[PDB]
DNA sequence: CACACACTCTCCAATTCTCTAA
DNA sequence: TTAGAGAATTGGAGAGTGTGTTTTTTTTTTTTTTTTT
């Protein structure tokens, strides 16, 4: 009494392959069905470690975000259910097209009419299992899946490309049938069905539906090319819901199907009959982060579950919260805790203001670690790298005036101008972070003075007339005149700076490195025992790894990494802290105070940039306790930094006439 | 940098990752061009800004650097501090002499 | 329509699940209501195929891979399950499931035929499903070595272990049943392409010939493995201790497999008459030869270089040809001034049957390894000892009752199977002195020639040639046979007394229709000539009569039409006719009947150092023959100056001209 | 079908015949007054389309490109009768829309809106030359001489393939006597600043904008479109085609006045606020203090600030001679004084200006640069940011570190209020009065 | 499993007797097995050729 | 556009096939 | 059995249709990086 065409198939059958190609199989009816109702009841059944049903909170989030992309984890199909792992593996084309209909009536069932919103979902799929660079590729990948790992290096525009296509012949109908179109090929059809000879056509104007799409040229990651042999790239499209996802310059990772098409111009110009090759790409992650980390799965290492944020939530009312987050910063260098506290503050920023549209106040703030050698200021900035969202590492003779910045590029086919953005540009709400700045040629350190203040970037060249945004938080390392701090000196002859770049920065650090019997035991009983702990030789192994991981940082660090860069990203996206002005006599007397002790020649340029950068600091620690509102305790931790780094950047001749004046703002915390 | 889009050429620190480099006459090294390994010697990463190409390269690599004083002889009667023209942030960086 | 043919589809692909799998805990398990699959699947075939004439089902079945993943394993798994019992000495339920996957392994290995009586349907599907059955080829002789035509040995023997009278009618059909899965495990041969003509050629011809499925090489299919795999699997001892037990209902399967994989095979290889190195090394030497004459035709400079000669000829005139090699060898003008030519006369050039000796090339032969090629000796040598003079004494019975039902193919496969084995026998009893040629005494006894006669007789007179050509191939054997005896030594008397008049008109008549017909047709003709006039001559009604009948101008047509293949005919072939020319010329002074011009340029054609081979012995006979035919030509020419025009035409027979024509005087 | 767009055209001349609001019958007068000083167009205010009969505004949305060339016919017919009187000729009515439907970020703009009406802001970074496209072609064919007319209504048509009535296979040649075209231009629009994504170059759409819509913008002015988001089949991927923006109405921000020649566009009730403001006896306090009133202190540079602001007064001698009525005001100073300040806020205050940077700057990009043009392969002129604040004020942060090969092109545009030019061929002295 | 293709075989011969420069290549030798000595100055990408 | 090449379509007569009487 | 008259199929003339073709490419300005100035 079943039709015939409809019955169906258990999980048992789907192995026993009987067709001659996987394509072959997956698309019989029955055999779709099966896999359809399979897959469903992945998405349905399925429960995370914890028991909460993972792929119910993910549609959730699809269908309030009005998203038309859902995340599934290829290691939960490998988990449960693995044949259907293994068929997406070996065809997606065919599997994917059966997976984005299940997803379609997995959020439709929670969704009634979801299909007003989006006709259709698709499944972006995340930690696939293994990973090729473009030089590793062979023909034996055709028609499957493969992740890939390289830089995006040209990202073309974003056009409305066609989807569904009827067609008008001159000589008949206004209706050929509705062509899904492929995004490799021309449509090629030699035939009509209004009239059965050769003839030509239009593309029909009653019914048609557009995709967005977009072409990324992706080239090997240089830290990964061998060093003096070629880059090798691949084309790589985006389709609708992933175009203008990643930017020029980025190290991007991609999921995708490797395909392969005729063209001619190959064939005639290697004189062979082959096939030029493409990754239709099927989801996009960004490799920030540490990459050498088992324990950071999704397109996105920066974004938390609702189990996270709530873990926020607890632990920003944690009594001292700040001295454990700041105890937490590069958790391997001992001491320099006025460093930890000047980057923990850079790292979360302060709030950017506009004022009734016409005037606006820098947010970012600035740190400059001048001192000594080997001191761990650039293991501070490499930390730093790992830790914020967006991040770039530039480093003295390495960086020009316009690699920072931004520049104009000629093309060489259509050949007039465009920009290409710098450092400053690609740092845009995140961090630049400059080693050696000292050593850095004065016509390109001279490039950063609007984008510290101002946060843009003012190009006029080549008839390209126009400004860019650049909000960076800029933290720089630096050492003295001759290699060494010499104590006695004012600061203005320590350094080979001056006052307008000197006061652009609103933390200074001075680094000294004296010998001493006791803090050189304590110092280097850490540092031993950070050897010995970092050794590369001290249920399943995929868990497992991570109770020691656990066990080792958690000697050190007050709160776990990975909960860290999420607690910094939350911070600032999320938290924009307001001032209750109880500050007003505190703040100008500092600041009366700070200006007329800085009547002495050499001393730091104490402006108003710089009682500024004590309401940017107040803020920053509002953000450290998560808190919408500035306390008085975080306006006295402001005020003792921004004192404390003015006071230790004299000389040893006036240092104690200076604590002993401002000791009412040092002792303040 | 080498143009004509911009695009990376390796230098004698990247052609020796995971090897050694070696550097002759090193005390007639030009100031301006000894500073640029400071990184590379520590960190051993070369990281870029310039144009369009912003990068970070490889340059896991062993330094032996050979060198002579400042008037050829070595001047016995000073500590190897003053005897030849590198400054504390390179000297701190070789492990011995 | 195409609804119909989709749930078709469906429906078989439903069933083809419902056999069984892998078990995965592989060792495949039967499913649950394995025989009530089966059977349906039985059901499927017939009420769709007889019924309707469609080979949709027997397509579709394929797609599904139900022979390969489930079939044979299913066959293989049951032959170890009795193996294992065997060597100890529900088994009962598993016998009916190997029997019921022995019919389908028959039903889908059946040869397929084209007819005008074919369905529309048929026609269609047919070039793509000798595709699948290649693949079932492919996969019964290698899916564990040939496992399953152990099984299919096995299910025999269940029914050789009960006595020749005691069995019933329905285990016969089991031997039948082993015995036509064998033919068409053999048969099974790759397809013939076919074109629309409709629509003429493009500015190419047929790009690929290339029927094979994208996994099988030509080799997955030959003989060779074959015999491989009926060697390792015991296969010719069976088919031997059951070709010797007739002591009826079999015996023409039983001669359709001894047809089936003698048929290709030349079978002079099978006697040779570092070694494959010398025979490589000979072989370069002539190929440097050949290339040596080419490279004596060819440029001594580039392309461009642009020499042009201009040939004076008679009426005081001038032609022109290009390059530097005409410039010195005035018959090198000569031939390219004719190759240049742009004009070509239209040529005029030539059913359900297996490619074989009838069809395949002169030249073709099979390359046996060189155990393969001692197990099939072996094994014909054992068949030829035992059985085959039983077998031809049963089988000659069976069709001399019912002649007028043996539709061409039961024809066929008699007549080949009669003389290919007469021909290897008589030839290992050549080189072989303890081979007997009586072992085959059979062959010459009068029922069995009266047979083959008759049928050649009826053949010709109803005007098919398939099956003329056949009867042509086995009496040319019967009468080396003959031959052989006579010579040995009144059987012989018995049945060359017996062809006096009319089978000598008919075999007189075979050349002269010869030139219409292939170059397998007109080899055939001449080698049974040779043979029948060897005979005769050697026998003396009056040998000087019966070769008059032979030489007349349509058998000299035959005879130039076979020697113009000379490039591809083999030095016995040539000899053949050169020594029918010498009869002509010396034996009868016929030599005006030979005079025609199409003979003077053939010669040339083939004594030129472009031609044959200088140190062929096939050239030394052909120089002796044309020196003394241009002496007579001379001698004729000076005594009768319009022979210039009468040697390029055809002869007279107005009467008193076309005798001094043909003598001179 | 052309009994369902009689239908829609009906019902579009009932719109402009009926549609009133108090006494007076809005559309009807705005056609009147627009016929008398020559301008054959109409500006509909959709709020008003919606209120007379939201099915039209339903037929508008739903399939533009189809129902504008249709109204733009309703609105003809209605020409005629108001301004011709019958039984006793105009050309094709331009429509304009205004709108306060939503503005779609530009970079939001993807294949949910192809063939819809967008409402969208930016920043115009190019114009075009005017450009003629026909909206009447008279036609003749090349054998048989038959003669006949194309209208042309320009959405989305091409020389017939048949002679209309062997005459051949492509018969029709246009007559250009008899033709009649239109003007049309193309603009470049980059997204605004503050609506830029981080750490993205600032996106761009080319559009188009045809009869009284071009010349109504130029570089530099921000301003709002409406218009139909759509497509063309460029041969500049694969199934793939450009978008674009068929512009329905530009509106301008703050009545900056494109290209004018000083011409009277202000209201008298605006004329009269600043005529009774000029009169205020602490008027020179009042626009101090209007100077960057965030910052603190520095008055006399808000005093010489609003002196640069306003100019002198230029002069033209029987001599021949030009005088300089532009102040130049150079800030310089010690760190943290409001310098860059002052210059973000005289950015914003100016009917035209510049912010730039002498460190992002090039003598080239400062005055004017030689382009090759990749098509004509010729060469051309592209004006820099001196060309682009001409009639304002350049705010040249950063002054010191320009190099000085860029600062000493800045010489001539200083003082003699030109930018002289000989490179490639070209020469020329462009004007430069800031 | 599905089924598995035919394997095309790589013969690779090595070991010639005589090696032969760029300068001593000459059209006589085509289709001919040789060995070449020689520096490479660039590689292109790995790329798939339409075999059958 | 117009003029060569590439390629298909169609008709006509030239040749060979088949049957009959001399 | 030859030879000659009438029937069928194939070759190719030639008419018809359809497609591509010009073609360049340095020069002159503007920029951004290395190094040799
Ligand atoms: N306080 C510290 N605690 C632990 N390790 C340290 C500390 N100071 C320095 N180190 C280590 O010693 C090395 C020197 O740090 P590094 O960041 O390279 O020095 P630096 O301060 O930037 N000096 P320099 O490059 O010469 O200006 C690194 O391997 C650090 O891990
Ligand atoms: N007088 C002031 N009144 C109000 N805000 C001020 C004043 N002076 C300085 N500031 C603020 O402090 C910062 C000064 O930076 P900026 O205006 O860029 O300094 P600048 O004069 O251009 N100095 P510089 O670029 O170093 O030569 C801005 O955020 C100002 O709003
Ligand atoms: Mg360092
Ligand atoms: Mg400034
Ligand atoms: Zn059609
Ligand atoms: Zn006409």
């Amino acid at each position: 009494d079943i039709d015939p065409l409809r019955e169906e198939l258990t999980l048992e059958s789907l192995s026993n392959v009987k067709a001659n190609s996987y394509s072959e199989w997956i698309t019989q009816p029955n055999v779709s069905r099966t896999i359809a109702r399979e897959l469903k009841s992945f998405l349905l059944e399925y429960t995370d470690e914890t028991g909460r049903s993972v792929y119910g909170a993910r549609i959730r989030t699809l269908g309030e975000m009005n998203s038309e992309s859902l995340e599934v984890n290829y290691r939960h199909l490998a988990e449960s259910k693995a044949i259907l792992a293994l068929f997406l593996a070996k065809c997606p084309e065919e599997m994917l097209k059966i997976f984005d209909l299940v997803a379609m009536e997995a959020t439709e069932l929670h969704y009634p009419d979801y299909a007003r919103i989006h006709s259709e979902i698709h499944v972006r799929i995340s930690d696939f299992p293994t990973i090729y660079s473009l030089r590793e590729l062979r023909e034996s990948n055709l028609s499957s899946l493969v992740r890939v790992t390289g830089v995006v290096t040209r990202r073309t525009g974003v056009f409305p490309q066609l989807k569904y296509v009827k067609f008008n012949c001159l000589k008949c109908g206004s209706i050929l049938g509705p062509f899904f179109q492929d995004s490799n090929e021309e449509i090629r059809i030699s035939f009509c069905t209004n009239c059965k000879s050769k003839g030509p056509f239009r593309v029909n104007g009653e019914k048609t539906v557009y995709r967005n799409y977009q072409r990324v040229t992706l080239q090997e990651a240089p830290g990964t090319v061998p060093p003096g042999r070629l880059p090798r790239h691949r084309e790589v499209i985006l389709l609708a819901d992933l175009v203008d996802v990643s930017k020029p310059g980025e190290e991007v990772e991609v999921t995708g199907i490797y395909k392969n098409n005729y063209d001619g111009n190959l064939n005639a110009k290697n004189g062979f009959p082959v096939f030029a090759t493409i990754i239709e790409a099927n989801s996009i992650k960004r490799r920030e982060g540490n990459t050498a980390n088992e324990g950071e799965e999704g397109l996105d290492v920066f974004s938390w579950t609702e189990e996270e944020e709530r873990e926020f939530r607890k632990i920003s009312r944690d009594r001292g919260i700040i001295d454990k987050i700041i105890s937490s910063m590069a958790p391997s260098i001992y001491g320099h805790r006025d460093i930890k506290t000047a980057v923990a503050c850079s790292l979360f920023g302060g709030v950017p203001k506009n004022v009734n549209g016409k005037h606006s106040i820098r947010g970012d703030i600035n740190v400059l670690l001048l001192g000594d050698p080997g001191t761990a200021k650039s293991q501070i900035l490499k930390y730093v790298e790992k830790t914020a969202h967006r991040a770039v590492f530039a480093t003295g003779q390495g960086a020009s005036a316009v690699g920072l910045t931004a520049s104009v590029r000629k093309d060489p086919i259509t050949k007039e101008w465009t920009l290409e953005g710098g450092a400053l540009v690609l740092a845009d709400k995140g961090v630049c972070l400059i080693d050696e700045f000292d050593k850095m040629n004065d016509q390109d350190r001279t490039s950063i003075h609007e984008a510290m203040e101002q946060q843009s970037i003012s190009i006029s060249k080549a008839g390209i007339v126009t400004t860019l945004q650049a909000r960076c938080s800029i933290i720089a390392a630096a050492n003295p005149n001759g290699g060494r701090y010499n104590s006695t000196l004012p600061l203005a002859q320590n350094v080979s700076l001056t006052e307008p770049i000197l006061s652009r920065f609103d933390i200074l650090c001075v680094v000294r490195d004296l010998v001493d019997e006791e803090a050189d035991e304590r110092l280097a009983t850490f540092v031993v025992d950070s050897h010995v702990r970092s050794h590369p030789e001290n249920l399943n192994a995929r868990q497992r790894r991570l109770q020691r991981q656990r066990k080792k940082e958690e000697e050190i660090s007050p709160i776990p990494q990975e909960l860290l860069m999420k607690y910094i990203h939350y911070a600032r996206t999320k938290i924009y802290p307001k001032l209750h002005q109880m500050d007003m006599d505190k703040v100008s007397r500092v600041y009366a105070d700070l200006r007329r002790e800085s009547i002495s020649t050499g001393s730091f340029p104490i402006t108003v940039r710089h009682l500024e950068s004590i309401l940017r600091i107040a803020e920053s620690f509002a953000k450290m306790r998560l808190s919408e509102f500035v306390s008085s305790y975080d306006l006295d931790r402001a005020i003792k930094v921004v004192v404390d780094s003015f006071v230790d950047a004299q000389k040893v001749s006036v240092r104690r006439q200076l604590r002993r004046s401002f000791a009412i703002y040092t002792l303040g915390h | 940098v080498v143009r004509d889009d911009y695009t990376i050429e390796a230098g004698a620190l990247m052609l020796a990752d995971n090897g050694i480099c070696c550097i002759d006459e090193f005390d007639k090294m030009d100031i301006s061009d000894q500073v640029a390994i400071h990184e590379a010697m520590e960190q051993q990463t070369i990281s870029i800004a310039k144009a369009g190409i912003h990068a970070t390269l490889n340059a896991r690599t062993s330094i032996l650097a050979a060198a002579n004083p400042v008037g050829g002889r070595y001047n016995r009667k000073l500590s190897l501090r003053g005897n030849l023209n590198m400054t504390a942030p390179i000297m701190s960086r070789f492990d011995l002499f | 329509a195409d609804f119909s043919l989709t749930v078709l589809r469906a429906r078989i692909a439903l069933l083809a699940t419902a056999i069984g799998g892998p078990d995965y805990t592989p060792p495949y398990k039967l499913g649950d209501d394995c025989l009530a699959c089966l059977k349906d699947l039985k059901r499927w075939f017939k009420l769709v195929d007889d019924q309707q004439k469609r080979w949709d089902v027997a397509m579709a079945v394929a797609e599904y891979r139900i022979l390969t993943d489930d079939l044979l394993p299913i066959l293989i798994d049951w032959e170890n399950k009795c193996s294992l019992a065997a060597k100890l000495a529900n088994k009962a339920y598993y016998d009916k499931i190997a029997l019921n996957c022995l019919q389908l392994l028959v039903l889908m290995t059946w040869p397929l035929i084209v007819t005008e009586q074919s369905s529309s349907n048929q026609i269609t599907l047919y070039g793509e499903l000798k595709k699948h059955q290649l693949v079932y080829k492919k996969t019964i002789l290698s899916m564990e070595s040939g496992k399953v035509l152990r099984a299919a040995i096995r299910l025999a023997l269940d029914v050789i272990k009960i006595d020749r009278l005691s069995r019933t009618p329905r285990d016969n059909m089991v031997l039948k049943l082993v015995l036509n899965f064998f033919r068409n495990v053999i048969a099974i041969e790759p397809g013939e392409f076919t074109i629309n003509t409709k629509k003429s050629m493009p500015k190419k011809g047929i790009t690929s010939i290339d029927t094979l499925p994208p996994n099988v090489s030509m080799d997955d299919i030959s003989l060779n493995t074959v015999i491989s795999s009926f060697h390792k699997n015991k296969v010719f001892g069976f088919l031997l201790t059951l070709t010797s037990s007739l002591s009826d209902f079999i015996n023409i399967p039983l001669l359709e497999i001894m047809f089936y994989f003698t048929k290709d095979v030349n079978q002079e290889l099978l006697f040779p008459r570092t070694s494959a190195g010398f025979e490589l090394s000979k072989l370069l030497q002539k190929e440097h030869q050949m290339r040596k004459n080419v490279i004596k035709h060819t440029s001594a400079r580039h392309s461009r270089f642009g020499g042009l000669l201009s040939i004076q000829t008679p009426d005081k005139t001038r032609l022109t040809v290009s390059g530097s090699q005409a410039l010195v060898d005035e018959k090198i003008a000569l031939q390219k001034l004719d190759d240049s030519k742009k004009w070509n006369k239209r040529i005029i050039k030539k059913e359900g049957l297996p490619n074989s000796l009838l069809n395949s090339q002169t030249g073709k032969a099979i390359f046996f390894t060189e155990s393969n090629g001692k197990h099939f000796k072996e094994f014909i040598n054992n068949f030829i000892d035992s059985g085959f003079n039983i077998l031809l004494h049963s089988v000659t019975n069976y069709f001399t009752t019912e002649q007028d039902r043996m539709v061409t193919l039961e024809q066929v496969e008699y007549l080949l199977f009669f003389a290919w084995f007469v021909k290897y026998q008589l030839l290992r009893s050549k080189i072989d002195n303890s081979a007997d040629i009586k072992q085959v005494s059979e062959a010459l006894k009068e029922v069995t020639f009266i047979l083959v006669s008759s049928l050649l007789r009826s053949a010709y007179d109803l005007k098919n040639w398939t099956v003329t050509h056949a009867g042509m191939i086995a009496f040319n054997e019967l009468l080396n046979l003959v031959s052989r005896t006579k010579a040995a030594q009144d059987i012989e008397f018995i049945v060359s007394r017996l062809f006096s008049d009319e089978r000598i008109q008919l075999l007189s008549n075979l050349p002269k229709i010869g030139s219409k017909y292939s170059l397998q047709f007109m080899k055939s003709c001449i080698e049974l000539t040779h043979s029948v006039l060897k005979v005769l001559e050697q026998y003396s009604v009056n040998f000087q009569k019966v070769q008059a009948n032979y030489m007349t101008e349509p058998v000299i047509e035959t005879y130039i039409n076979f020697l113009e293949r000379f490039r591809e005919l083999e030095d016995d072939s040539i000899k053949k006719v050169f020594s029918f020319f010498h009869r002509v010329f010396v034996q009868a002074k016929e030599q005006a009947l030979l005079f025609r011009f199409d003979l003077i340029i053939l010669l040339r054609e083939m004594l030129s150092p472009d031609g044959l081979d200088r140190m062929s012995r096939s050239r030394k006979y052909v120089s002796q023959f044309s020196d003394y035919f241009l002496a007579r030509l001379k001698k004729r020419l000076k005594k009768s100056p319009a022979w210039f025009v009468g040697l390029l035409f055809p002869p007279l027979h107005n009467s008193e001209v076309g005798f001094y024509q043909r003598y001179g005087e | 079908n052309d009994d369902d767009n009689t239908e829609i055209i009906k019902s579009f001349k009932n719109f402009i015949l009926e549609f009133r609001l108090d006494s007076q019958f809005i559309y009807r007068d705005q056609l009147r007054n627009n016929i008398l000083v020559k301008n054959y167009s109409l500006t509909v205010n959709m709020e008003h389309l919606i209120g007379y009969n939201e099915d039209i505004y339903k037929k508008l949305s739903d399939e533009p490109s189809d129902i504008i060339p249709l109204f733009e016919t309703a609105i003809t017919q209605v020409a005629k009768r108001i301004s011709i009187l019958s039984r006793a000729s105009l050309p094709t009515f331009q429509l304009i829309l205004n709108s306060n439907a939503n503005q779609i970020p530009l970079r939001d703009l993807d294949s949910e809106h192809v063939s819809k009406i967008v409402r969208l802001s930016g920043i115009i970074i190019s114009t075009s030359v005017l450009s003629s496209r026909a909206t009447y072609l008279s036609i003749m064919c090349r054998n048989c001489r038959h003669t006949t007319s194309i209208t042309i209504n320009n959405f989305n048509v091409s020389l017939p393939r048949s002679c209309l009535s062997n005459c051949g296979p492509d018969p029709y040649i246009i007559i250009h006597e008899s033709s009649k075209f239109i003007d049309q231009q193309f603009l470049k629009l980059q997204e605004i600043p503050e609506l830029v994504p981080v750490g993205e170059m600032p996106r761009n759409l080319t559009m188009t904008c045809d009869r009284y819509l071009t010349n109504k913008v130029i570089p530099g002015t921000r301003v709002t479109i409406v218009g139909i988001y759509s497509i063309y089949n460029s041969k500049n991927g694969v199934a793939i085609r450009t978008p674009y923006i068929k512009i329905l109405g530009i509106q301008s921000d703050v009545e900056t006045s494109s290209i004018w020649n000083s011409v009277t566009m202000f209201t008298e009730e605006e004329e009269e606020e600043f005529l009774q403001l000029s009169r205020n006896p602490k008027l020179y306090e009042i626009l101090t203090n209007s100077i960057a009133p965030s910052i603190f202190g520095n008055e006399d540079i808000k005093k010489a600030i609003v002196c640069l602001l306003m100019g002198g007064s230029k002069k033209i001698l029987p001599d021949g001679m030009r005088l300089r009525g532009d102040i130049n005001v150079l800030l310089l100073g010690d760190p943290g004084t409001a310098k860059s300040q002052l210059l973000k806020f005289v950015e914003k205050v100016s009917p035209i200006a510049v912010y730039t940077s002498g460190k992002g700057s090039s003598a080239a990009g400062l005055t004017a640069s030689v382009q090759r043009d990749p098509m004509t392969r010729e060469f051309y002129l592209e004006g820099g940011a001196m060309v682009l604040a001409d009639g304002g004020v350049v705010c040249i942060d950063e002054f010191d570190k320009m190099r000085d090969e860029d600062r000493v092109a800045i010489h001539e545009a200083m003082e003699q209020q030109t930018i002289s030019i000989a490179k490639a061929g070209i020469t020329t002295v462009l004007n430069s009065r800031t | 499993s599905p089924e598995q293709t035919e394997r095309v075989f790589q013969i690779s011969f090595f070991n010639l007797p005589t090696v032969h420069r760029i300068r001593d290549i000459r059209s006589e030798k085509i289709g001919s097995l040789l060995s070449i000595s020689g520096t490479v100055t660039r590689t292109s990408e790995v790329r798939p050729e339409l075999y059958k």
